[PDB]
């Protein structure tokens, strides 16, 4: 049952379109019906039907090139468990916001934000394009 | 690299308790330290 | 028996496995340190009180994951695991010295941890700029332990570099010349050359700093004739060669990953790649004053150094163009190592190009010591060399251990890591352009929002590293061995089997007669 | 002679999955939890 | 009926030729998009700001409230 | 002087740093062009169906591959040196101001004539006047005039500070034993903010620099009535 | 280079009578790496070489490596099979669309 | 053979997508943190001395 | 020559080449480098 330890040293089967004809057959040991199949291979070809053709292809090499490169759907599961784990990270953010952090500084209050925004607009903080360029100084309201 | 199948199988439930054990073992000392720093500041 | 294998080791594979273990340990240490640093910049506050301990944490982050994650894992682990296996050598030329370098690493880690342990703390940044690191602003035993940690890491890196150079040049088959080795061997050739031609300046500068702190000299005290810009010159003369140490075996790993899974028997423009890498290793020594465009240099010096910075910019572009042209019409198979490689190419490209934006001295006048710099190098290091090392580890983990990682779990790890590190390091461009300086525990309100966004992105990356342990546990939860390896003819390291035995190349390789 | 094979070129025990999970989680958790203990000790010291 | 001979030598080369032409025109389009969006709008903002500008009236407009420490 | 969701640079007052913005926009063109180019190539040639794994020719594309990045970097570097050699011209210093970076605070010296120096501390958060800012307020502001080339001569006592204002495009490292000369020109009056850009210990995040620039008649009425 | 001497040396290589499956195997493996869907005379030579030592399976793999090299456009293989058709009814070989190898 | 992906891809898109959008609008809106939103447009500035 | 019945054989089979074609060679009949055509026969009589 156990193959000898020089399995890497022996020529091994491989299925890819870069290397479409591998050096070794897929099924190395042949059964007696497959021995009769091989001597029927030695005979003429035009007297041989479709079902032993497809079983001949399946016992010589592993699978056909049209369906080995089909679209397997693992990217769906990958992105699904991805956003599942961004969700678990969000739960970590819930816990770490509830327990670890203390209060925000008092400058984040709405009245303090209003007075400091009035200060920014009063001293013309970067008033060309950055912040005070959206505030009209005539109508005293934001630009619309 | 083509891989042989698993000599020991792994079902869903032991994977689930393994990832749960890993996350709780990683987060219980870190969350133990970060859960309370008022005691470490001697406040 | 256990001590005679894992403590008294004299073969490169076991020693390299021990670098994988120690580098993974230091990677989780620095990951936790980064979790703290992003942990109180999510909400503006003195969560740790004084920011002296914050600078201690930042310095610990920088030191442990520069000298204790990336250099051990990359240089030691991948060199000791791959360089004898690619070139056909049975072992290294000096195995006991390699073992001494490896076993010198954990005392350096211990002294760095003890440097963080002392109540003054070595909170002085990755650069050790005196006399903030002197005996008046940091009056304690901590930064002396930091200096001795750097001594031990530098001596270990120098011994490893000596062994690497002599085992590439001398331990090679006879009719194989220097231009038939794989490109990772060239990467560690120029890398070990730059280690051995950079680390003596660092060792001399930190010996000078130790003598300034303790033996009352005045190399860096201007009150006795010194100059701190001498330390800046010496430190960055070491440092940018050390920067290209941190990036060049990443280039070698990325080149092997890109030419492997694409089906290419030969990477495109091998002589061009080799010329570009020697050009980087030759131009790395004349560029260092780009770190000192705000110190007060002469304007002709600054013009020369930005010109030489564009001259070091061109061969990196040659390398990235040769990568995109060795992808040329290949049978691409979407292993996760290609996902790491594409992430490397795009994000290292944008980080390096923001470096080119920072290269011009006139703009570097206003964009110095801001988070634009942090975004540039955190792109390049923190995900270029990082995705190169996960590409290498995920690729060679069947070779290293024997079992395989799950492809779905590894691609999910790539997705969670990609989203996390991009969310962490994208908005700090706008933070640095707005004018937020580095090494700040607390910021004004206007820099809040991007900070908060980046901080929670760091938590996403935290989830990523959890999956790392899980999927490697999944390998040892499955014991699924390999059938075989594709493209085994053009790579010698895969050809002794997964994993290779203790004594490989008992009878060495046979070379073509010609 | 030394022992070579899958899992036998590692210092840690491989054959039991659950003790491997326990030892890897305590090893990586100790590595993760070391700087937290360092920063809490400098918080306690000052 | 009968099918003619199709293109059969080096179609990936023709694909990369028409696509590097497309890459060049989309790089120029991205650069011109950033141009027309930001760059001369910024210089136009500077030009519209500075030509109808004086320091004295702007100074008086700031110092009505009393933000400055050098005027009371 | 920052504002929330700011993506670009701090808006212009000095001509030197608005020319820096023009060069910054030009190199932003360059990085957008080549990043979109490598993005299009990456999203393109990973999305093909054909294969070609032959021993292809090598030495037939290197002439463009060598000269074209050199051409892009030389059109990058021509405005670089063009504006680099314009911040160091023949100075006409109407005013000289020294600063010296004390242990987590600053000092400013106006002693061209009638010696004047002061030490600038920080307003604490719990001592804030309503409407002011956090981590960006100083009791004793730095007063400069407009339309004039003014020099800053910087130094420090022990640790390496850095006098930095990004809105005016000035950043020079305060080093002991070495005073550095940095020119400044302003075209608008106002209050322009900056912070320390070199680490200086256990309060490194807690020194701001504020530049109040006013006309000159208030300089006689201010410096004549300060000491 | 030119294509006439290329195709001439390839049809010289395949049509020799001392071929074996390993030799034609490595020849097809080094022929598939070109940026080129191979002309039907090459496919005649490869099919006769595959016929000379009694293999169905490699011949069907030749037909489907003509298939997947066509890319998105599928006007190649109808012309290819109308140029291959005399060998198809004198050899008894089967196209991959007819014995059930195109389907998943 | 029916693999994991052939229906569980749609299953984990549905579950992970709705779970991620639910917990992220919960952590973006329902907590009560201060995002330091831009005061442009809609908020009013109030006079300070 | 060999001492075992298995050896590394590298083929730099055309002059001034990047890649050496590495393959195991076993006792018995001589098989070639898998892309060029240089034969290789192992003789295990060298101690
Ligand atoms: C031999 C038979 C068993 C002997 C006893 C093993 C248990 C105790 C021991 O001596 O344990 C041995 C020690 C080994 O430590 C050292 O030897 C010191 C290193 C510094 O184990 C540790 O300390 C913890 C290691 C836990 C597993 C780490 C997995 C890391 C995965 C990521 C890297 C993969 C690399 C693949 C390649
Ligand atoms: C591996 C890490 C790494 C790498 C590769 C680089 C690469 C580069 N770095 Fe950087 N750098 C750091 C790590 C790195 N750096 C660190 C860690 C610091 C700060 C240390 C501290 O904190 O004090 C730093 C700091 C730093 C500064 C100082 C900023 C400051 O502190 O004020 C500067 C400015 O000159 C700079 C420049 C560059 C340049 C110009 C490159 C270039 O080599 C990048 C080239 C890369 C490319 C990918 C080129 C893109 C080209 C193409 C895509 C082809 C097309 C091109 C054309 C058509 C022209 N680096
Ligand atoms: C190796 C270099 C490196 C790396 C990877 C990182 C990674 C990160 N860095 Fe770091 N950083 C620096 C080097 C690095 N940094 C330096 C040199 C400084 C300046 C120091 C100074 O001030 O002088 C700095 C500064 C720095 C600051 C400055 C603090 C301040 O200005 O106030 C911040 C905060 O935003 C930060 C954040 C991060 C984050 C969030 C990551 C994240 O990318 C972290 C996530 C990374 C991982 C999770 C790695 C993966 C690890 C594993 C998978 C485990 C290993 C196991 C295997 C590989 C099998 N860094
Ligand atoms: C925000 C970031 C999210 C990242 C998500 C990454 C998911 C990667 C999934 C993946 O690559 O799956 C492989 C799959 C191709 O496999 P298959 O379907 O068998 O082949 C058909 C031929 N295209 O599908 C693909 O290769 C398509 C996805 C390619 C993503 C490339 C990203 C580079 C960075
Ligand atoms: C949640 C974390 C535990 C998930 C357990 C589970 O459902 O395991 C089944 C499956 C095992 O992985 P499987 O799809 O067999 O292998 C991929 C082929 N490379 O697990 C998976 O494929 C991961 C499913 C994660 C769902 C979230
Ligand atoms: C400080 C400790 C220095 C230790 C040291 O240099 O040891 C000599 C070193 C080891 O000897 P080595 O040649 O590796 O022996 C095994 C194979 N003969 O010898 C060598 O590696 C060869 C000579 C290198 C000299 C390096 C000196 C440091
Ligand atoms: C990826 C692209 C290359 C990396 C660029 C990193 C630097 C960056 O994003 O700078 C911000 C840049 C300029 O900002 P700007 O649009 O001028 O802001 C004021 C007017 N809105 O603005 C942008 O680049 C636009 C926003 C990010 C787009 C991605
Ligand atoms: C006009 C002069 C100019 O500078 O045009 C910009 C660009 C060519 O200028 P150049 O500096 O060579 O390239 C941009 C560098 N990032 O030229 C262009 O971007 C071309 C602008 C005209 C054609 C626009 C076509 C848009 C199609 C959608
Ligand atoms: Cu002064 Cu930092
Ligand atoms: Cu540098
Ligand atoms: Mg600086
Ligand atoms: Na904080
Ligand atoms: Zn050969």
């Amino acid at each position: 049952s156990v193959v000898k330890s020089e399995d890497y040293a022996f020529p091994t089967y491989a299925d890819r379109r870069d290397y479409p004809l591998p050096d070794v057959a897929h099924v190395t040991m042949l059964s007696a019906s497959q021995k009769a199949l091989k001597e029927k291979e030695k005979a003429d070809w035009s007297s041989l039907s479709r079902d032993e053709k497809v079983q001949l292809y399946r016992i010589q090499f592993n699978e056909s090139f049209a369906e080995m490169n089909r679209g397997t759907n693992e990217w769906k599961t990958v992105v699904g468990m991805a956003m599942f784990f961004i969700g678990f990270t969000a739960l970590v953010l819930i816990w770490e916001k509830s327990y670890v952090y203390g209060p925000i500084p008092h400058t984040f209050d709405r009245d303090w934000v209003a007075m400091q925004t009035k200060r920014m607009l009063d001293m013309k903080a970067n008033p060309i394009q950055g912040f005070s360029a959206k505030w009209d100084y005539d109508k005293n309201e934001w630009k619309k | 690299v083509s891989a042989k199948p698993a000599k020991t199988p792994t079902s869903a439930v032991e994977q689930a308790v393994g990832i749960s054990a890993i996350v709780v073992g990683f987060m219980v000392p870190a969350g133990w330290v970060l859960a309370h720093l008022e005691s470490y500041k001697k406040s | 028996m256990f001590i005679n294998r894992w403590l008294f080791s004299t073969n490169h594979k076991d020693i390299g496995t021990l670098y994988l273990l120690f580098g993974a340990w230091a990677g989780m240490v620095g990951t936790a340190l980064s979790i703290l640093i992003r942990a109180e910049l999510g909400q503006p506050g003195a969560l740790l009180g004084d920011d002296q301990i914050y600078n201690v944490i930042v310095t610990a982050h920088a030191f442990v994951m520069i000298f204790f994650m990336v250099m051990p894992m990359m240089i030691g682990g991948f060199g000791n695991w791959l360089v004898p296996l690619m070139i056909g050598a049975p072992d290294m030329a000096f195995p006991r010295m390699n073992n001494m370098s490896f076993w010198l690493l954990p005392p350096s880690f211990l002294l760095l941890l003890a440097s963080s342990m002392v109540e003054a703390g070595a909170g002085t940044g990755w650069t050790v700029y005196p006399p903030l690191a002197g005996n008046l602003a940091h009056a304690g035993a901590s930064v002396d332990l930091t200096i001795f940690s750097l001594h031990l890491a530098g001596v270990s890196s120098i011994l490893g570099a000596i062994n690497f150079i002599t085992t590439i040049i001398n331990m090679k088959p006879p009719a194989m010349t220097q231009y038939q080795t794989p490109l990772f061997v060239w990467s560690v050739l120029i890398t070990a050359v730059l280690l051995l031609l950079s680390l003596p300046v660092l060792a001399a500068g930190i010996t000078m700093l130790l003598t300034d702190r303790n033996l009352n000299t005045t190399f860096f005290d201007p009150a006795g004739g010194g100059d701190p810009i001498l330390y800046q010159h010496l430190f960055w003369f070491f440092g940018h060669p050390e920067v290209y140490i941190l990036i060049l075996p990443g280039f070698g790993i990325i080149s092997h990953v890109v030419t492997y899974y694409s089906g290419k028997k030969e990477p495109f423009g091998y002589m061009g790649m080799v010329w570009a890498m020697m050009s980087i290793g030759f131009l790395g020594f004349i560029v260092w004053a780009h770190h000192m465009f705000t110190v007060g240099l002469d304007v002709d010096t600054r013009a020369y150094f930005t010109s030489a910075t564009m001259i070091i910019a061109i061969p990196t572009g040659v390398k990235v163009f040769s990568w995109l042209a060795t992808l040329h019409g290949g049978n691409i198979k979407w292993s996760p190592a290609m996902l790491w490689a594409l992430g490397f190419i795009f994000l290292f490209t944008v980080g390096g190009l923001t470096g080119i934006v920072l290269s011009n001295s006139s703009l570097d006048i206003v964009l110095h010591d801001t988070y634009y710099v942090v975004a540039h190098f955190h792109y390049v290091l923190s995900m270029g060399a990082v995705f190169a090392i996960m590409a290498g580890f995920v690729h060679w983990f069947p070779l290293f251990s024997g079992f395989t990682l799950d492809d779905t779990w590894a691609k999910a790890h790539f997705a969670i890591m990609f989203v996390g590190v991009n969310m962490t390091f994208f908005p700090q461009h706008f933070l640095g352009l707005s004018g937020m300086p580095r090494r700040y525990s607390d910021y004004p309100d206007a820099y809040t929002t991007w900070n908060t966004v980046s901080s929670m992105g760091s938590f996403i990356s935290l989830t990523a590293v959890l999956i790392m342990i899980f999927m490697i546990w999944e390998a040892f939860a499955s014991k699924r061995e390999v059938m075989s390896v594709s493209y085994a003819s053009t790579n010698l390291e895969w050809l002794h089997g997964c994993p290779p035995p203790y004594h490989t190349f008992e009878e060495p390789t046979y070379v073509k007669v010609k | 002679h030394y022992e070579e094979g899958p899992g036998k070129n590692l210092p840690f025990s491989v054959e039991n999955k659950w003790r491997l999970l326990a030892m890897m989680t305590v090893y990586f958790g100790s590595g993760f939890a070391a700087p937290f203990f360092i920063v809490r000790h400098q918080l306690l010291k000052k | 009926a009968l099918l003619p001979k199709p293109q059969m030598r080096g179609l990936l080369a023709k694909r990369l030729r028409v696509h590097i032409a497309g890459a060049f025109i989309v790089a120029l389009g991205v650069a011109a998009a950033y141009k027309f969006g930001v760059a001369e709008p910024r210089k136009k903002a500077y030009a519209e700001f500075y030509r109808n500008y004086d320091s004295m009236k702007d100074f008086e407009e700031m110092r009505k409230a009393g933000i400055f420490q050098s005027a009371k | 002087m920052a504002y929330p969701f700011q993506l670009g640079l701090q808006d212009a007052t000095s001509p030197i740093m608005e020319e820096l913005m023009n060069f910054h926009d030009h190199t932003l063109m360059i990085v957008f062009l080549i990043s979109s180019l490598v993005l299009y190539i990456i999203s393109l040639m990973l999305t093909t169906k054909l294969t070609h794994t032959s021993t292809m020719d090598a030495q037939e594309v290197e002439t463009i591959w060598t000269i074209l990045p050199a051409v892009i970097l030389i059109m990058i570097a021509l405005p670089s040196l063009r504006i680099l050699y314009m911040m160091d011209e023949i100075n006409n210093p109407v005013l000289t101001v020294k600063t010296m970076g004390h242990q987590w605070y600053w000092s400013y010296e106006y002693t061209d004539y009638e010696d004047l120096c002061f030490d600038s501390y920080m307003i604490p958060t719990n001592d804030l006047k309503p409407g002011e800012l956090r981590l960006l307020e100083v009791d004793n502001r730095v007063v400069l005039p407009m339309e004039l080339p003014i020099r800053m001569l910087i130094s420090s006592e022990d640790v390496l500070h850095s006098w930095a204002v990004p809105s005016l495009g000035l950043k020079t490292d305060a080093i002991p034993g070495r005073l550095n000369q940095a020119t400044v020109t302003s075209n608008r009056p106002g209050l322009f903010y900056g912070q320390c850009s070199e680490i200086c210990g256990s309060n490194h995040s807690f020194m701001p620099i504020v530049l109040e620039m006013v006309p000159l008649k208030y300089f006689e009425n201010w410096s004549a009535s300060m000491i | 280079e030119t294509d006439e001497e290329f195709d001439a040396r390839w049809v010289t290589y395949f049509n020799k009578p001392d071929i074996d499956a390993w030799e034609l195997r490595k020849g097809m493996n080094t022929l598939v790496g070109y940026d080129l869907v191979p002309e039907p005379k090459i496919i005649d030579a490869a099919l006769r070489a595959c016929r000379r030592l009694n293999d169905f399976a490699s011949a069907v793999r030749i037909l489907e490596v003509v298939k997947d090299k066509a890319g998105p456009h599928k006007e190649i293989y109808p012309y290819v099979i109308q140029e291959l058709r005399p060998t198809l009814n004198e050899l008894g070989i089967s196209t991959p669309e007819e014995l059930g190898l195109d389907k998943v | 053979a029916p693999s994991f992906h052939d229906k569980y891809g749609n299953a984990i898109l549905a579950g992970g997508a709705i779970f991620c959008v639910s917990t992220w609008t919960y952590t973006a809106t329902q907590i009560g943190i201060e995002w330091n939103m831009s005061p442009v447009g809609r908020v009013t500035p109030k006079e300070w001395r | 020559p060999s001492i075992s019945n298995k050896r590394i054989v590298g083929c730099i089979c055309e002059e001034d080449n990047c890649t050496v074609i590495w393959f195991w060679l076993h006792k018995g009949e001589s098989q070639r480098c898998p892309n060029c055509g240089t034969h290789y026969k192992l003789v295990p009589h060298q101690m």
